[PDB]
DNA sequence: CACTATTTTCGGCTACTATAAATAAATGTTTTTTTCGCAATAGT
DNA sequence: ACTATTGCGAAAAAAACATTTATTTATAGTAGCCGAAAATAGTG
């Protein structure tokens, strides 16, 4: 999600705006790393590696704890359950498996 | 294409009842029925290796695929035109895909290709002009700096009112386009200054260094630009105030002839000096050379007692012929054993 | 370096609309609010005929290469165009999505 | 005319062709075609 | 494998940095996840089950 | 205007029938400069006529630093006079000229991107690698470069006459779209 | 309101701009004192002993002036001029031995200083041609000042060392 | 209120690719291929 | 263990072939490092 410098929530695409452009509703992966450049060793913050597609109504999405006014501005249904991905357009969900 | 009765040239397909028969328009005879639908290796190994590498930097620079596949043909011909031999592998592909980036007129510069691989800009710039000259690419888009202003704002993380600061920046740049600076100057430089001037008037996000993380140009050569527009015309009008509504051209002063000044029928053929009269001045004696004699070049000669003295220091700075000697002596040893 | 163009409404006998072109609009995008029947192209899509030819680094004869490849509305019943939007994907690449 | 309108900027504008895909007054990049002025006909059953 | 190819060089052994080329492998965790979710078949290695 | 492009460097090579040894021409000279690890030949420099001499261990020799044309043949044969001290034949037969460079002044500021858009099929440039433009002219097979200051260096003449008809060719072609 | 540096509004996160810019001058400050001083499991242990530092993205920033040939030459002194003009007067023009005279100076910029003296003082180089004679006899001290470092007569001593070496081939 | 010290403020300078176009012996490497060695592996 | 059969691995090398060595014009353009000077602010 967020960086450590700005310490903001994030700036993120809306999910309904994402589902009309056939995009993957994702969130970036940030790590901090320490390594040996040379004569001195050096630690760097906020290295981006990739983008994590994250389910709706999770605490990392902007739909978490809305008041049908932000969600009015983000034109999502309040009665939607959530719990599904928006990879490249079509909305998919992982089923609950079982085994022995 | 030709009917059998009326020799009709146009054919219409009927999709109404899904027979999908093809009928000529004039007389109505069917043309067809029952449609039938469809339900070196080392040369290959080196391109499949190279297929990885031009795709490699496209992930880094956020290059969409229609540039990477378009530059693949430029590498395909330059391999065939014997351009790939001798040069380094990473240099011949980094010069390749920039040409496709220029045809798209993208925001990407050239200096970002040298960035990770830790060379100079004109290191891989040297192989670039050898590509366009040898492979005869005549047409090319100009390096338009107006693209760079729009891309700089996103990583500049400025205020939410970012559209007005670009619309003001481009009207500054269009006013500065009619001005007389960027003709031999740098497109990254002058586009690193006009967006610096527009953001100055509304916020203090100007810190002379945060834009250098974007534009990648020295803090002092952009300050030269901040002085350069001030002294031509109508800058003092808008130094302090004066909303961006004027339409003026002013005088024409490229800052090149001022320093030249501050320092200070066609032409007939039989008036310019010739060439073979200068060739025929002194005689062409092949072996003899005693017609250019003088007294200083005759005295241009060694010192006789310093012949041993000059070579003593010359052999005192010898370590090559020391190291060279056993290379010849091991050559004798390696020849026998 | 060739795009795809939306040229439309070829005309005949002092009028724009052919029987296939009463609902195709000025820009080649089907006009919002009117019905369509069998035939009656609603998005006109034109493709370059040099789809895989090698790039000759010149501009000598590029003026007439767009052959038509439209999408015909099939179906047995007349339907209406509700609205149409156009946008960009994650790469710089345009989209056309109409909802009948 | 009454050409392309934006989603939430909702600003009437006439895009010139093959030039941009975004709207003015906002960086939002989804825009709608407005309804024509042309008459249309219906029934009442 | 993208660093030891460089570390076997005499001249490029002092000034070399690693995370200048972190972005070349960055697009192998996005298109791996977005394929596994779009096409619902997860090909693993440690268990080898399909 | 009646301006003439002055000529700055004239280079020339001749053949030599005798093979050179680096010991006997460097260790008893005055401008002794030879680093075998750095450069495989001996240089020497004279204040008059301010030319520079360069040899080859195979025997051959090439001169540069000549301002005038007749002064090149003066300097090249004085370079042969030192080789007469050593027991070498030191002969010169063919005084070939292949490389004559000139500089000029025009003294009115021009645009260059205007002709780079019009005459772009045959001449072009890159701005961020080099400030000037690179001009091609295959009718005498001459290539050269222009600036934004007007002043145009006429580089690389294989023949001294070859540039003169090329010199006044481009200047009326350049003067168009004059600034105002 | 001149465009050069007024402090005038919010300027968010300006300190990382200020911290890196002020630290840049300290970077060249260590490189000045290096010049004047020249005038005069087990692998991880020393990796712990190395300097640990946090990276701020403004510090490592690169421009066109990066990763390129050349550096800033030390400007010449009048003390160097008298040892320059004396060897310039004895020999014709020999870059080789005078590079060793100035120990940390290289072959490249002493060639450029010959080019530097051409336009600057064009009359001193005309006397350099004309000065082909024994000068004011003070160079004999500078003759043996060249000969006091590693005192070994190379006309006679620097022969036997290859005679030692060429004997080794006849053994082997 | 006024000195003293300093942080700018401003060139000043010095370099430095370029460019072609020679000359040329290196002087690099590249691909392409071929050679040659060792370890890889498994059966002595 | 040790010797033999194997595949690759690394390196030659070949042929090419662009990349370096020293010239001279500048011209405008960066870019780095250095004072040169000048105002300004702490503090007497
Ligand atoms: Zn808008």
């Amino acid at each position: 999600g967020k960086k450590s410098s700005s310490s903001t929530k994030d700036y993120l695409t809306p999910p309904h705006e994402c589902r009309l452009r056939d995009m993957t509703y994702s969130a970036p992966i940030y790590v901090d790393i320490e390594y040996t450049r040379g004569r001195n060793i050096i630690m760097h913050k906020d290295v981006e590696i990739g983008r994590m597609p994250i389910m709706l109504r999770s605490n990392k999405c902007i739909l978490y704890d809305a008041d049908e006014s932000k969600m009015a501005k983000l034109n999502e249904c309040p009665l939607d359950p959530g719990g599904y991905f928006i990879v490249n357009g079509t909305e998919k969900v992982i089923l609950v498996q079982e085994q022995l | 294409p030709v009917c059998k009765n009326c020799h009709g040239t146009e054919f219409e397909r009927d999709l109404s009842n899904a027979n999908n028969d093809l009928v000529c328009k004039a007389c109505g005879v069917v043309s067809e029925d029952n449609p039938i639908v469809s339900e070196l290796e080392s040369r290959e190994a080196t391109l499949n290796n190279a297929r990885r590498k031009l795709r490699a930097v496209s992930y880094a620079l956020h290059i969409p695929e229609y540039i990477t596949d378009a530059a693949f043909q430029w590498y395909k011909l330059a391999l065939a035109n014997n351009f790939v031999q001798g040069r380094r592998s990473q240099n011949v592909i980094a010069s390749c895909l920039y040409v496709a980036c220029r045809k798209e007129k993208t925001h990407h510069m050239l200096i970002d290709f040298s960035s990770r691989l830790q060379v100079s800009v004109y290191s891989i710039g040297a192989t670039f002009l050898k590509m366009v000259k040898k492979l005869h690419i005549t047409e090319l888009p100009l390096a338009d700096p107006s693209l760079f202003i729009q891309h700089f704002a996103e990583k500049l993380d400025l205020a939410d009112k970012k559209i007005k600061v670009v619309k003001d920046a481009v009207k500054l740049a269009q006013r500065m386009s009619k001005d007389w600076m960027f003709e031999g100057r740098r497109p990254a430089g002058i586009a690193g200054a006009c967006i610096l001037l527009a953001c100055r008037m509304n916020n203090l996000r100007r810190t002379h260094t945060e834009i250098v993380a974007v534009s990648h140009v020295a803090e002092e050569t952009l300050q030269q630009r901040l002085n350069e527009f001030k002294n031509t015309k109508a800058a003092k009008l808008s130094v302090q105030k004066f909303r961006e509504n004027d339409v003026e051209d002013g005088e024409a002063r490229p800052p090149s002839f001022v320093k030249n000044r501050k320092k200070e029928c066609p032409r007939n053929l039989h008036l310019l000096p010739t060439t073979d009269t200068y060739l025929s001045k002194v005689s062409d004696d092949p072996d003899n050379l005693e017609d250019v004699d003088d007294e200083e070049l005759n005295a241009h000669l060694l010192n006789e007692e310093a012949s041993k003295l000059k070579e003593r220091i010359w052999i005192g700075l010898n370590a090559d012929f020391l190291l060279e000697q056993e290379s010849k002596r091991l050559k004798q040893e390696a020849d026998i054993a | 370096h060739t795009q795809d163009i939306i040229g439309g409404m070829r005309v005949d006998e002092n009028g724009d609309p052919i029987w296939q072109h009463q609902s195709l609009g000025p820009d080649g995008l089907g006009e919002v609010g009117m019905k369509v029947q069998s035939g009656q192209i609603y998005i006109n899509k034109s493709v370059p005929t040099n789809s895989a030819d090698a790039p000759n680094p010149n501009n000598v004869n590029v003026q007439t290469q767009y052959r038509e490849a439209p999408v015909i509305y099939r179906g047995p019943e007349p339907s209406h165009i509700d609205q149409v939007m156009m946008s960009v994907s994650d790469n710089d690449q345009a989209l056309i999505k109409v909802l009948l | 005319t009454l050409k392309y309108i934006c989603a939430e900027c909702s600003s009437k504008l006439s895009l010139s062709r093959t030039d941009a895909v975004r709207c003015k007054d906002c960086g939002h990049r989804i825009l709608l075609k407005a309804r024509t002025k042309r008459l249309v006909q219906f029934e009442a059953r | 494998l993208s660093i030891d190819k460089v570390l076997k060089k005499p001249n490029r052994a002092m000034e070399y940095d690693a995370l200048l080329s972190i972005n070349v492998h960055s697009n192998n965790i996005t298109s791996g996840l977005n394929r596994a979710i779009s096409t619902g078949n997860w090909s693993l290695k440690r268990f080898k089950m399909e | 205007s009646g301006i003439v492009p002055t000529l700055q460097n004239i280079v020339a090579t001749v053949t030599l029938g005798c093979r050179l040894d680096l010991k006997t021409v460097a260790l008893h000279a005055r401008n002794a400069e030879y680093n075998p690890k750095r450069f495989a030949a001996v240089i020497m420099r004279i204040r008059e006529p301010k030319t520079t001499a360069l040899i080859f261990a195979s025997g051959k020799m090439v001169v540069t630093g000549a301002k005038s044309e007749d002064d090149s043949k003066l300097a090249s044969r004085k370079y042969a006079r030192i080789i007469q001290k050593i027991g070498f034949a030191a002969k010169f037969t063919d005084f070939k000229i292949q490389n004559i460079v000139g500089s000029c002044d025009v003294k009115f500021p021009i645009r260059l991107e205007g002709l780079a858009f019009s005459h772009g099929t045959f001449s072009s440039y890159e701005p961020e690698l080099f400030p000037g433009l690179i001009y091609r002219m295959v009718k005498p097979k001459i290539v050269l470069l222009i600036f934004v200051s007007g002043k145009i260096v006429l580089t690389g003449a294989k023949q001294r006459e070859e540039i003169y008809q090329a010199f006044e060719a481009i200047y009326p072609v350049l003067s168009e779209f004059r600034k105002m | 309101c001149k465009p050069n540096f007024p402090i005038g509004q919010i300027s968010e996160n300006f300190e990382k701009s200020k911290m890196a810019k002020k630290a840049k001058l300290e970077k060249r400050r260590h490189l000045r004192e290096l010049r004047m001083r020249a005038r005069q499991k087990n692998a991880s242990i020393e990796n712990e002993y190395k300097e640990k530092v946090d990276e701020n993205p403004f510090a490592n920033l690169y421009n066109y002036g990066s990763y390129g040939r050349g550096s800033y030459t030390d400007p010449w002194t009048v003390e160097e001029m008298i040892k320059f003009y004396k060897a310039l007067s004895m020999w014709g023009t020999d870059f080789n031995l005078i590079s060793q005279l100035y120990p940390y100076r290289s072959r490249k910029q002493v060639k450029a200083k010959f080019v530097n003296e051409e336009k600057k003082r064009p009359i001193l180089i005309e006397l350099a041609l004309r000065s082909k004679l024994p000068p004011n006899f003070d160079e004999y001290c500078c003759e043996i000042k060249k000969n006091i470092g590693t005192v070994a007569d190379f006309n006679e001593k620097l022969i036997e060392l290859q005679n030692e070496h060429k004997h080794h081939m006849k053994e082997i």
